[PDB]
């Protein structure tokens, strides 16, 4: 288990969430994608990204 | 601290 | 800390993320909106939660 | 076991 130091995206893998995992201490290059259930130790940083992509959907309905 | 397992 | 049973829906609540939580052992009529911040400890509902998110838009998608 | 805080 290692520290997180941000979210920075969602996907689904045959129908299941899974996150992009930027680790502290790791350069981006090494950004992994984690199942949902393995991020339940940064759901601080989780809720943060969710938060974003909320902003960024409000914002694609505004300009529709 | 955030934390996460690494697959 | 309670045993969660099931998780039945999501909102922002000042751009922040909620979750809608059935409490094992107590009815629906005591469900409450958590944060997700609350939630690390069930992160296998909550996967569950999201996979039924999905399945419903992709049908949402399918009838437009 | 699934469990969460209560707010």
């Amino acid at each position: 288990e290692y520290v997180v130091e941000k979210i920075l995206g969602k996907r689904f893998v045959n129908g299941r969430p899974q996150v992009l995992v930027k680790w502290s201490g790791f350069p981006n290059e090494n950004n992994t994608w984690e199942p949902l259930e393995n991020v339940g130790n940064c759901m601080k940083l989780v809720s943060d990204f969710e938060s974003e992509v909320f902003r960024l959907h409000r914002k694609a309905a505004a300009k529709s | 601290k955030q934390t996460a397992r690494k697959s």
